[PDB]
């Protein structure tokens, strides 16, 4: 409730947050889905678990203060390169450092919070150039702010 | 051995649970990757 | 009664697709089928060397349409129901698994056994136990 808030202040600048919120705010409130989009646009990476827990306890329409709380809960300060890379390296039987395009697609569209074929196809148009993919390189791209 | 068809099942069941145990440790991070992907695509 | 079948099939598939490429090797398919409670001989799985989820699911549908595999599993215990009263010896199963299971540690086996005879009675009510696991 405070490390989320400390992390918010060192991860987003409040001027930008307020500006975006009022960009899409209709009478000082935004939907939870638009809050997901705004949080992404502020540089955070909320999950759908985050979204559903937050609306489970706070409802579906957020005023600025509840939006601030939601963005706080999406800061995930514990994110780091080595953990994402170990996620992918789980499927890299030899840990040599490469996955194929078919592996990347199946992993991303089968486990966790699967991507839609559209999400994955956009991702792949950008990053899955080859058929052999250096997933540590890809994870660092994904983690750039 | 005529136990073998039985223990084969019990052992494969426990291997399924061993895989589940290891996947449970990684899927939170797969999810983090998916969330950062969705951030990137916005 | 069936969407449960496909749910268990899809989970087993995902758990044994060790390199996450969306195919099982034939051996991984053998284990994935067995892991659902389905007795299966290593040479009796009519699937190719690489197995996609559609082919896997199709085999599962044909399989569970011919007998209830849980009831065939339960029948496998019968030659060892020496008292013919619906139970086998807890120690007998503990020993058989120690002897024949290479992928299982002694801790795994003791866990399986204490979930099979929680009252430490010496006997395993195997129909009940089978429906507890599967
Ligand atoms: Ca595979
Ligand atoms: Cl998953």
């Amino acid at each position: 409730d405070e490390d989320m808030q400390e992390a918010l202040e060192e991860m987003v600048e409040a001027d930008e947050m307020y500006a975006r919120f009022n960009a899409r705010a209709s009478g000082g409130k935004v939907s939870t889905g638009d809050a997901m989009i705004l949080a992404r646009q502020l540089g955070l990476a909320p999950s759908y678990a985050d979204k559903q827990a937050f609306e489970e306890k706070s409802g579906d329409n957020l005023d600025y203060a509840s939006f601030q709380k939601f963005v706080g809960t999406s800061t995930h300060p514990e994110d780091n390169i080595e953990d994402l890379v170990e996620a992918f390296a789980y499927f890299d039987v030899s840990k040599h450092g490469y996955l194929t395009r078919k592996q990347m697609g199946n992993i991303l569209m089968t486990y966790g919070e699967p991507l839609t074929t559209e999400e994955f196809n956009a991702l792949a148009a950008e990053y899955f150039t080859s058929d052999q993919i250096d997933y540590r390189q890809f994870c660092k791209a994904m983690l750039e702010a | 051995s005529s136990w073998e068809p039985l223990v084969s099942v019990l052992e494969a069941y426990y291997a399924g649970r061993r895989h589940k145990k290891q996947l449970l440790k990684k899927t939170p991070f797969i999810i983090r990757a998916q969330a950062h992907i969705r951030r990137h695509l916005v | 009664h069936m969407s449960s079948v496909e749910q268990k099939a899809r989970e087993a598939f995902k758990l044994f697709d060790r390199n996450g490429d969306g195919e099982l090797t034939h051996q991984e398919a053998v284990l994935a089928v067995r892991s659902c409670g389905i007795p299966l001989r290593i040479q009796e799985l009519d699937l190719p060397e690489q197995v996609t989820y559609p082919q896997f699911r199709q085999w599962m549908m044909n399989r569970v349409a011919r007998s209830d595999p849980l009831e065939d599993l339960i029948k496998l215990f019968a030659p060892f129901d020496r008292k013919n009263d619906g139970t086998i010896s807890t120690e007998e199963l503990a020993q058989v698994m120690k002897t024949l299971c290479s992928s299982m540690t002694e801790e795994d086996i003791d866990h399986l056994i204490k979930q099979a005879d929680p009252n430490n009675s010496g006997n395993i009510k195997y129909a009940e136990f089978v429906h507890q696991c599967f």
